[PDB]
């Protein structure tokens, strides 16, 4: 799994 | 205090790895002292699990294990023109993240980039996915929406979790901050901690 942090 | 810090820091030094070349040694000297904030039944939990913090200096999709996520654009990161290639931090099964690229507005607007990918993490290897139970989804349906960031924040629960989860650890502040504004997260944090 994979996330990216707030845009 | 003093000695819980620095058990917290041993713990990193065994969790968090450096990149080959040229980098801010400063820099990622100062990312793993705002992660041994985090308490450390966490940390010691992403020890056992064998989870590392790789720190890089280039793009996360220059490391082959990333190579796939070239030209994809993140969930939650659609019509922003951007894609992986352009984030400094991921966190979940694996946590990486770019040095220098820590405060809000560096690429990101995350109140700190390596807790919040550290908290994706924690949530998903060591809490088992919490942020997609029962429980939390009804505090996320409640509060999700008060930190701001609604499009992302208030739609993602495993990001409102994360984001929530950087507020608690990153300082007295931004703690305080996350008090006011979302009372039953943060309870619900200081409960996990137990
Ligand atoms: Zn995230």
């Amino acid at each position: 799994e994979v996330n990216p942090p707030v845009p | 205090d003093s000695t819980t810090i620095q058990q917290n820091k041993d713990t990193l030094s065994q969790i968090v790895v450096f990149p080959t070349g040229n980098y801010d040694k400063n820099e990622a000297n100062a990312m793993v002292n705002r992660l041994a904030n985090i308490d450390g039944k966490y940390l010691n939990a992403l020890k056992q699990n064998n989870l590392k913090i790789k720190l890089l200096s280039g793009k996360l999709t220059d490391e082959k294990e990333y190579a796939y996520l070239k030209g994809v654009v993140p969930k939650g990161w659609e019509g922003t023109g951007k894609t992986w290639d352009d984030v400094p931090g991921l966190g979940g099964s694996t946590v990486a993240l770019r040095i220098g690229f820590s405060n809000k507005g560096k690429g990101h607007d995350a109140i700190n980039l390596e807790l919040h990918a550290t908290a994706h993490a924690i949530d998903h290897i060591v809490l088992n996915d919490i942020s997609k139970s029962a429980q939390f989804k009804q505090i996320f349906a409640k509060e999700g929406r008060s930190l701001g960031n609604v499009n992302f924040l208030g739609v993602y629960p495993e990001e409102f979790f994360a984001e929530s989860f950087a507020y608690y650890y990153l300082n007295q502040d931004t703690n305080s901050k996350l008090k006011s504004a979302c009372p039953q997260t943060y309870s619900f944090l200081q409960n996990l901690a137990k």
